[PDB]
C-alpha cells in the first residue's frame, strides 16, 4: 500500500518569487516533522512504514508524503462457511505518540481536491488482482474511544 | 521469637506471628552464581523447609540465628 | 481428502468450517454405509443352523 | 518471481564535471553513493519489503558529468500464475521499475540506448549473458521486454505517470509432472477402464476400480499442494483429475 | 542448536581506572559497550551469520579496570549428527568461542576461576532452567582448545568450547512411529492361520500391511535428517519389517 | 511533562519461554509467563515498580484458539551473599490460558472414534464373507493415514505422553486386537473335522450356556 | 595504549577511504584474494543453489597507512576497523540470493608496511549448474566467481593467494565429499579499451554425493 498523507508545517514556507519561481520541494522524509502515522493492528512487530520516498513540500507549508509498505495486518478469520466466506480485514492507522490534543485526523482529499475520500483508493494503472480474493467493499472512516477521548483512529 | 526475613526490602528482623518460631536460612547459587554469590532467602517457618541437592539450609530455634552471611546474629 | 485439507483450514476452535462439517458429513455416512452393510452380510448368510 | 538483476543507471550531474587536463589526465572517478546524488528508483511489485537495490555500489563519473551506477539486486516480485494450462503453462511476470521521489517533471526515466552502425537504439529488452546464463531447470525464457510506461490517466506531477517496466514470458519445462504426476495417473486410470474385462466370477472388479480411484485420491493430494489456491481457472491437471475420478466412478 | 545464553564475558582496560576519592566513593559505573572496547569474542561454529551477541549489554567498570560483560545471546550453532540410533541417540553438540579479530599475542581467552577453581562446564540455574521437551543434558564440559596447525598468531589458534552432550527422549516416536509400526508389521504372522483358499484372505492381510509400512517410511522420511554417513535405525527396522513383509 | 516526568510506552514482540503440559492435550491449560528486570542495575539504583496488580488487557484481541483465564503481575526481590542491602528485582506478569478444545477434537478425535467403533464391528460380519480382513486391516489403513493426519497437527512433543497419543495408541491396540481375534474366529470357523474334533468344553460352553445365556439375539 | 592511540588518530587523520591507495591514479593496488572454505551448507538442487561458509582473505597494501615503529613505541600491527580504511569491493558474480558483497564490517590487520590483512566471514549463495542425470550418484562442480565490481585491472588488480582454496578447516558435509578444488584468474578484454582487463577469480569444488539416503528410503 501507499499511505497518501498531508499536513501542513508552517516552517516550510518560502516565496517563489526570490527563488526562481520554486513553488515545490522534494526533500527526504528524514529532514523534516513527520506523524508517527503506522500500522497498529500489525502481527508482525513492523508499525512503520518500509519506504521512505522523501515529502513534497510546497512554498506554503503543505507536505504531502506518498510512503510505500508492505504491511502484515491482523484480522479475525470467521471459520464457519470457509471456504465460502467473507472477511472484514481492516487496516488501523493512527500516530503512535501523538494524540488529538497535538494532530487531528482526517481523510484525505480526491484528485481534484473539494471532498473527502472515504475509501481505499485503488489505481487500475497499478493493481494486481488476488485470484483467490475479490474487493466488495473498501471503506474508511474515523473511528473513538469513548473511554479515551485521546484517541483517534482512520481505519480501513 | 526474632528472626531475620527477606521478606522486606532492606532486610529486616522481625518477630514471627504465632506457630512459627524456627529461623530458617535457604541458600543456593543461580545463573549469577559468580558476580552475586549465593541466593540468600530468609524468615521464619514453623518447620525445617525440605533441602534439595543444589540447597544450602540452616534452621535453628533461637533469635536471629539466620543474619545474612556478610553479618552475624 | 481429510490429510489434503488439513493443512489448509485455519486452526482456530470458534467455529467449525463447512467444509469440515461437510467431510465429517460424509465421513460418518461411509461409517454407517459401513455398519449397514456388515449388517447385510450377517442377514444373507444366516442359516437355519445358526440362527431361527 | 525472484530474480537476480543488475540495474544500470545512467545520467548526467553537471555538479560533477572537471577538466581532465587541469588536473592529470583523470578520465574516471569512482565515488559512494552516499556521496552523490542517486536516483531511488525502486521495484514497485515487490513482495518483501525490498524496494532498493541490494549492494549499493560505487558511481562511475566522466569529466562531462556522466554517471554510471550498476547495483546488483535480488528482487522478489509479484507475478500472479496462470494455472489453467499447468503444468504446460507459460507465464507473464513483470518487474516495475518507478521513482517515487521525482516526479516526471523533475526525472525522465528512459530505456539506455546503445549503438551498433552509428545508429542510437534503445534497449527494450532484459539484458541476459548468452554464455554466463544458467538457464533454470524449471522454466524456459521466451521473451524477455522492457517498456517504458505512460499512464496518461495521471499527471506529470506525481509519480504515478512514470514506469519502466520488464516482462519476463517464461515457459515452464514439464518434465517432473510428466514423469511423476501425468504418466501414472494415465496409466492406472486405463488400468480402471481394463477392469471391464475381470469376470465377475473373480471378486476383483471393484476392489480393482476403487483401488485406481484410490491412487487418483493421493494423485489429487500431490496435486493440490503444487498450485495456489486461486480460482480463475482450473489447472489442467486438475480438471483431468475431476474428469478421471468421475470416470472411474461411474 | 539454538541456544540461549548469558555468556559473561571479564577483562581490564587499565584507561577506566581512577579513584574513588576523587569521585564520592563510586566503585562501580555502566557503560553502554557500544562505547567501548571489547574483545570480538565470537561464536564461530554458527550455520547463520551472527557471530556476535543479540543484546549489547552495558559493561559494568570497576574502579580498578575491571570489566563485566554479561550479554545474552541466541546462538545457532552447527553440530552434526549420529543417526545411527537416531531416535535413541544422544549428541555432542559444541560451543566454540575465539575471537575473530585479536590472536594469542594480543588476547589470551581463557574460562573464569570462581574461589580459584576454574569453571570448565556450562553453568545451568537448578531451579530456573527449563528442561527442553525433546533433549536432556547430561554432561556439559568446557576446555580451552588450541589448533596446533597455526601459530601463537593467526586468531584462530585458541578457543574455548562448551560442549552439550544431549539425549533424545524417544517418546514421541515410540508412541506414534515405533510401537505403531511394530504392532502393524506383528500382523503378518497372523496369515499363517488363515485358510489357503478364496476368503481367507492371506495375500491381502500381508500386502496390506506392507502399504502400512510404506505409509510409516513416509512419514518416517519426514522426520530423519538426510545425512548419508550412517543408516538410522528406525529406517532400518522399517527396511527390515519390509522385508519380512 | 514539565517536571521530568516521562511516560514510554513502546511496543514489543515477546517470545517468551513457556513451560507447556501437554498431559491434557487439547484439554490443557498452561501458565505462561514473561519474567523482566533491569539487566545492569540492581534495586539501590534502578527500582521498577508495576504499575498495577494486574497487566492490561482492556484492549486484547481474543486469540481463537486460548482463552485467558487469569493474569497477574508480581514483583520479586531478590538478595545474594554478595551484599545485604542491594536488592535485585524484577516483576514477572503471568497469563493462565485455557485452550478451546474444538478444532482438535473435530480433526482428531472424532475420526479416531470411527475407526473404534468399527474396529468393535468385524464380529458382526460372518466369517463365509471372506471379508473381514479387507474390513479390519482397511480400518488399520485409514488409522494409518490419520496418523499422517495426526502427526501434521498435534505437537512433536516428547515431554510427557497427551491425551490425543494415549487415545491413539489405544485405538491402534483395539485394531490389532481385534485383527488377532478375527483371525482366531476364521481359523475356527475353518476348522476341518478330518484334523480337529472339537474338544467336549468347547461345546459345553459355546454351544450349550452362552446362546441360553443370551437373550437379545436371534 | 597511548602510543597505539596517537598512532591511530595520526594515520587516520588526513586519510579518505574513498580513494584508492596508489602514489598516482595512474598505477593499480594489487589485492591478494584468497577463499577459505569452511563448511558447505546446503546444495538446492531444484533452484541450483550451494551454500558455503567461507572466509575471504584479501592481502593489500595501503601507502598512506605507514609509520616507523621506533616513534611509536615499536609497535608494528595494529587492529584497525575496516569501515575505516579504504577496501576493495569484491563481488559475488554468481550470487543468487543471498549478499554480494562483504557485509560483516570485521577488523583488519595493519603492518607497518601499509600490508593490510582482511579476512572476513560471508556466506556465499552461489548459482551451480546442477545436474540431475545420474542422481543420487551425481557430481557437481559448482563455482565461486569473484572480481571488483567497480574497478578495473588498471585500477584495481587481483590475484589468487594460492592456486587452490584452503580447506584446512573445512567441516565435513555428511552428504556430500569434496574431490577437487582449484581456483583460476581470468581477464577480459572488451572492444571499449585494449589497455583495460576485467579481471575475476573463479574458485570451483568438485562434489560427489553420497549416495545411502536415497538409496534406503528412495530405492
Ligand atoms: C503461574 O506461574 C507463576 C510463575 O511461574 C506463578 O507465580 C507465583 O504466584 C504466587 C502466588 O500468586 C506468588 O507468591 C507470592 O509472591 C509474592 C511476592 O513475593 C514478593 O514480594 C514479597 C513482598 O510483598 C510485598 O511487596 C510486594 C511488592 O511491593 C507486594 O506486591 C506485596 O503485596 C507486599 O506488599 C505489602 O508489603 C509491603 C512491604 O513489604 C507494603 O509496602 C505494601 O503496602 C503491602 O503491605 C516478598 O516478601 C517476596 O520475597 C520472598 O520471595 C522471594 C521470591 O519470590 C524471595 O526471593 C525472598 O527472599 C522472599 O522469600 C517476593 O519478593 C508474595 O508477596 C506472596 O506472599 C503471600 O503469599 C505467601 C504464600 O503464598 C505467604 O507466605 C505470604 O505471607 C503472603 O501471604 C500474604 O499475602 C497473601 C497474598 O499475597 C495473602 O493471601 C495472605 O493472607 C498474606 O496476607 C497478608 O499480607 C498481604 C501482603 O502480601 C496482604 O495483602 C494481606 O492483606 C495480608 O495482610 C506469595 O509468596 C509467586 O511469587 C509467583 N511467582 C512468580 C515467579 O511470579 C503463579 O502462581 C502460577 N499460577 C498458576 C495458577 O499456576
Ligand atoms: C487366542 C487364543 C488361541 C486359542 C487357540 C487357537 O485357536 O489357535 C489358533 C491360532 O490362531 C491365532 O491367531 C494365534 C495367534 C498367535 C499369533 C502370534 C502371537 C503370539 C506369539 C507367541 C505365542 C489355531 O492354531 P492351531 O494350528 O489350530 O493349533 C492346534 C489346536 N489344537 C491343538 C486344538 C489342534
Ligand atoms: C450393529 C450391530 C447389531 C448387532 O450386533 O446386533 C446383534 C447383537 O447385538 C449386540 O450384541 C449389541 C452389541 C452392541 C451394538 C452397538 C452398541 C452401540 C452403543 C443382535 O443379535 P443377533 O442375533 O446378532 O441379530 C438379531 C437380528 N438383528 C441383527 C436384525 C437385530
Ligand atoms: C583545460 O585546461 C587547460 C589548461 O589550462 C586549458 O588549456 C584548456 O583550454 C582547458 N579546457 C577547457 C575545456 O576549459
Ligand atoms: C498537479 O497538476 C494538476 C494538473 O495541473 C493540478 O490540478 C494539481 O494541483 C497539481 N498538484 C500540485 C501539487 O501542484
Ligand atoms: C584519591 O584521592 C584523594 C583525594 O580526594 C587522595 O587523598 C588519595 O591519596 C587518592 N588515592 C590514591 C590511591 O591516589
Amino acid at each position: 500500500v501507499f499511505l497518501n498523507l498531508a499536513w501542513t508545517d508552517y516552517r516550510l514556507q518560502w516565496d517563489p518569487a526570490a527563488y526562481e519561481g520554486i513553488k515545490d520541494l522534494r526533500i527526504p522524509s528524514s529532514d523534516v516533522w513527520q506523524p508517527d502515522i503506522v500500522l497498529m493492528n500489525n502481527n508482525d512487530g513492523s508499525f512503520e512504514i518500509t519506504l521512505h520516498v522523501n515529502v513534497l513540500v510546497q512554498h506554503t507549508g503543505a507536505v504531502s508524503w506518498q510512503p510505500s509498505a508492505i504491511y502484515r495486518s491482523s484480522c479475525t478469520i470467521k471459520v464457519m462457511y470457509f471456504p465460502f466466506d467473507w472477511q472484514n480485514c481492516t487496516m488501523v492507522f493512527k500516530s503512535y505518540t501523538y494524540d488529538t490534543s497535538e494532530v487531528t485526523l482526517q481523510h484525505a482529499l480526491d484528485a481534484k481536491g473539494e471532498r473527502e475520500v472515504k475509501e481505499i483508493v485503488i489505481n487500475k494503472d497499478a493493481f494486481t488482482e488476488n485470484g483467490q480474493w475479490s474487493i466488495e467493499h473498501k471503506p474508511s472512516r474515523k473511528n473513538w474511544r469513548s473511554d479515551d477521548p485521546s484517541y483517534e483512529d482512520v481505519t480501513f | 521469637i526474632v528472626c531475620h526475613t527477606t521478606a522486606t526490602s532492606p532486610i529486616s528482623a522481625v518477630t514471627c506471628p504465632p506457630g512459627e518460631n524456627l529461623c530458617y536460612r535457604k541458600m543456593w547459587c543461580d545463573a549469577f552464581c559468580s558476580s552475586r554469590g549465593k541466593v540468600v532467602e530468609l524468615g521464619c517457618a514453623a518447620t525445617c523447609p525440605s533441602k534439595k541437592p543444589y540447597e544450602e539450609v540452616t534452621c535453628c530455634s533461637t533469635d536471629k540465628c539466620n543474619p545474612h552471611p556478610k553479618q552475624r546474629p | 481428502f481429510l490429510l489434503l485439507l488439513a493443512d489448509k483450514v485455519p486452526e482456530t476452535s470458534l467455529s467449525v468450517p463447512i467444509i469440515i462439517r461437510y467431510l465429517m458429513f460424509i465421513m460418518i455416512l461411509v461409517a454407517f454405509s459401513v455398519i449397514l452393510s456388515v449388517v447385510v452380510l450377517n442377514l444373507h448368510h444366516r442359516s437355519p443352523n445358526t440362527h431361527t | 518471481l525472484t530474480s537476480n538483476v543488475w540495474m544500470d543507471h545512467a545520467w548526467y550531474d553537471h555538479r560533477l564535471t572537471w577538466n581532465a587536463s587541469e588536473y592529470s589526465d583523470i578520465s574516471i572517478l569512482r565515488l559512494p553513493p552516499e556521496l552523490v546524488w542517486i536516483p531511488d528508483i525502486v521495484l514497485q511489485n515487490n513482495n518483501d519489503g525490498q524496494y532498493h537495490v541490494a549492494y549499493f555500489c560505487n558511481v562511475l563519473v566522466r569529466p562531462n558529468g556522466y554517471v554510471t551506477w550498476l547495483p546488483p539486486a535480488i528482487f522478489r516480485s509479484s507475478c500472479p500464475i496462470n494455472v489453467l494450462y499447468f503444468p504446460f503453462d507459460w507465464q507473464n511476470c513483470s518487474l516495475k521499475f518507478t521513482a517515487l521521489n521525482y516526479d516526471a517533471n523533475e526525472i525522465t526515466m528512459d530505456l539506455m540506448t546503445d549503438t551498433i552502425d552509428g545508429k542510437d537504439y534503445p534497449i527494450e529488452w532484459i539484458i541476459i549473458d548468452p554464455e554466463a546464463f544458467t538457464e533454470n531447470g524449471e522454466w524456459e525464457i521466451i521473451h524477455k521486454p522492457a517498456k517504458k510506461n505512460i499512464y496518461p490517466d495521471k499527471f506529470p506531477n506525481g509519480t504515478n505517470y512514470q514506469d519502466v517496466t520488464f516482462y519476463l514470458i517464461i515457459r515452464r519445462k514439464p518434465l517432473f509432472y510428466v514423469i511423476n504426476f501425468i504418466t501414472p495417473c494415465v496409466l492406472i486410470s486405463f488400468l480402471a477402464s481394463l477392469a471391464f474385462y475381470l469376470p465377475a466370477e473373480s471378486g476383483e472388479k471393484m476392489s480393482t476400480a476403487i483401488s485406481v480411484l484410490l491412487a487418483q485420491a493421493v494423485f489429487l493430494l500431490l496435486t493440490s499442494q503444487r498450485l495456489p489456491e486461486t480460482a480463475l481457472a482450473v489447472p489442467l491437471i486438475g480438471k483431468y483429475l475431476m474428469f478421471i475420478m468421475s470416470l472411474v466412478t461411474g | 542448536l539454538t541456544t540461549n545464553v548469558w555468556i559473561e564475558i571479564q577483562w581490564n582496560d587499565y584507561r577506566l581506572s581512577w579513584n574513588t576519592s576523587e569521585y564520592e566513593g563510586i566503585d562501580l559505573v555502566r557503560i553502554p559497550s557500544e562505547l567501548l572496547w571489547l574483545p570480538d569474542v565470537v561464536l564461530e561454529n554458527n550455520v547463520d551469520g551472527q557471530f556476535e551477541v543479540a543484546y549489547y549489554a552495558n559493561v559494568l567498570v570497576y574502579n580498578d579496570g575491571s570489566m563485566y560483560w554479561l550479554p545474552p545471546a541466541i546462538y545457532r550453532s552447527t553440530c552434526p549428527i549420529a543417526v545411527t540410533y537416531f531416535p535413541f541417540d544422544w549428541q555432542n553438540c559444541s560451543l566454540v568461542f575465539r575471537s575473530q579479530t585479536y590472536n594469542a599475542h594480543e588476547v589470551n581467552l581463557q574460562l573464569s576461576a570462581e574461589e580459584g577453581e576454574a569453571v570448565e562446564w556450562i553453568h545451568i540455574d537448578p531451579e530456573d532452567f527449563t528442561e527442553n521437551g525433546e533433549w536432556t543434558i547430561r554432561h556439559r564440559p568446557a576446555k580451552k582448545n588450541y589448533n596446533w596447525q597455526l601459530t601463537k598468531d593467526d586468531t584462530d589458534f585458541q578457543e574455548i568450547i562448551f560442549f552439550l552432550i544431549i539425549q533424545r527422549k524417544p517418546l514421541f516416536y515410540i508412541i506414534n512411529i515405533i510401537a505403531p509400526c511394530v504392532l502393524i508389521s506383528s500382523l503378518v504372522v497372523l496369515v499363517y492361520f488363515l485358510p489357503a483358499q478364496a476368503g481367507g484372505q492371506k495375500c491381502t492381510l500381508s500386502i496390506s500391511v506392507l502399504l502400512a509400512q510404506t505409509i510409516f517410511l513416509f512419514l518416517i522420511a519426514q522426520k530423519v535428517p538426510e545425512t548419508s554417513l550412517n543408516v538410522p535405525l528406525i529406517g532400518k527396522y522399517l527396511i527390515f519389517v519390509m522385508f519380512v513383509s | 511533562d514539565y517536571t521530568g516526568k516521562i511516560m514510554w510506552t513502546p511496543p514489543a514482540i515477546f517470545k517468551s519461554y513457556c513451560e507447556i503440559i501437554v498431559t491434557h492435550f487439547p484439554f490443557d491449560q498452561q501458565n505462561c509467563t514473561m519474567k523482566l528486570g533491569i539487566w545492569t542495575y540492581d534495586g539501590t539504583k534502578v527500582s521498577i515498580s508495576p504499575e498495577s496488580d494486574r497487566p492490561d488487557l482492556s484492549t486484547f484481541m481474543e486469540s481463537g484458539e486460548w482463552v485467558m483465564k487469569d493474569y497477574r503481575g508480581w514483583k520479586h526481590w531478590v538478595y545474594y551473599t554478595c551484599c545485604p542491602d542491594t536488592p535485585y528485582l524484577d516483576i514477572t506478569y503471568h497469563f493462565i490460558m485455557q485452550r478451546i478444545p474444538l478444532y482438535f477434537v473435530v480433526n482428531v478425535i472424532i475420526p479416531c472414534l470411527l475407526f473404534s467403533f468399527l474396529t468393535g464391528l468385524v464380529f458382526y460380519l460372518p466369517t463365509d464373507s471372506g471379508e473381514k480382513m479387507t474390513l479390519s486391516i482397511s480400518v488399520l489403513l485409514s488409522l494409518t493415514v490419520f496418523l499422517l493426519v495426526i502427526v501434521e497437527l498435534i505437537p512433536s512433543t516428547s515431554s510427557a505422553v497427551p491425551l490425543i497419543g494415549k487415545y491413539m495408541l489405544f485405538t491402534m491396540i483395539f485394531v490389532i486386537s481385534s485383527i488377532i481375534i478375527t483371525v482366531v474366529v476364521i481359523n475356527t470357523h475353518h476348522r476341518s473335522p478330518s484334523t480337529h474334533t472339537m474338544p467336549q468344553w468347547v461345546r459345553k460352553i459355546f454351544i450349550d450356556t452362552i446362546p441360553n445365556v443370551m437373550f437379545f439375539s436371534t | 595504549s597511548e602510543h597505539e592511540t596517537r598512532l591511530v588518530a595520526n594515520l587516520l587523520e588526513n586519510y579518505n577511504k574513498v580513494i584508492r591507495p596508489v602514489e598516482h591514479h595512474t598505477h593499480f593496488v594489487d589485492i591478494t584474494v584468497g577463499l577459505q572454505l569452511i563448511q558447505l551448507i546446503s546444495v538446492d538442487e531444484v533452484n541450483q543453489i550451494v551454500e558455503t561458509n567461507v572466509r575471504l582473505r584479501q592481502q593489500w597494501i595501503d601507502v598512506r597507512l605507514r609509520w616507523n615503529p621506533a616513534d611509536y613505541g615499536g609497535i608494528k600491527k595494529i587492529r584497525l576497523p575496516s569501515d575505516d580504511v579504504w577496501l576493495p569491493d569484491l563481488v559475488l558474480y554468481n550470487n543468487a540470493d543471498g549478499d554480494f558483497a562483504i557485509v560483516h564490517m570485521t577488523k583488519l590487520l595493519l603492518d607497518y608496511t601499509g600490508k593490510i590483512m582482511w579476512t572476513p566471514p560471508a556466506i556465499f549463495k552461489s548459482y551451480c549448474e546442477i545436474i540431475v542425470t545420474h542422481f543420487p550418484f551425481d557430481q557437481q562442480n559448482c563455482t565461486m566467481k569473484l572480481g571488483i565490481w567497480t574497478y578495473d585491472g588498471t585500477k584495481v588488480s587481483i590475484s589468487p593467494e594460492s592456486d587452490r582454496p584452503d580447506l584446512s578447516t573445512f567441516m565435513e558435509s555428511g552428504e556430500w565429499v569434496m574431490k577437487d578444488y582449484r581456483g583460476w584468474k581470468h581477464w577480459v578484454y572488451y572492444t571499449c579499451c585494449p589497455d583495460t582487463p576485467y579481471l575475476d577469480i573463479t574458485y570451483h569444488f568438485i562434489m560427489q554425493r553420497i549416495p545411502l539416503y536415497f538409496v534406503v528410503n528412495v530405492i
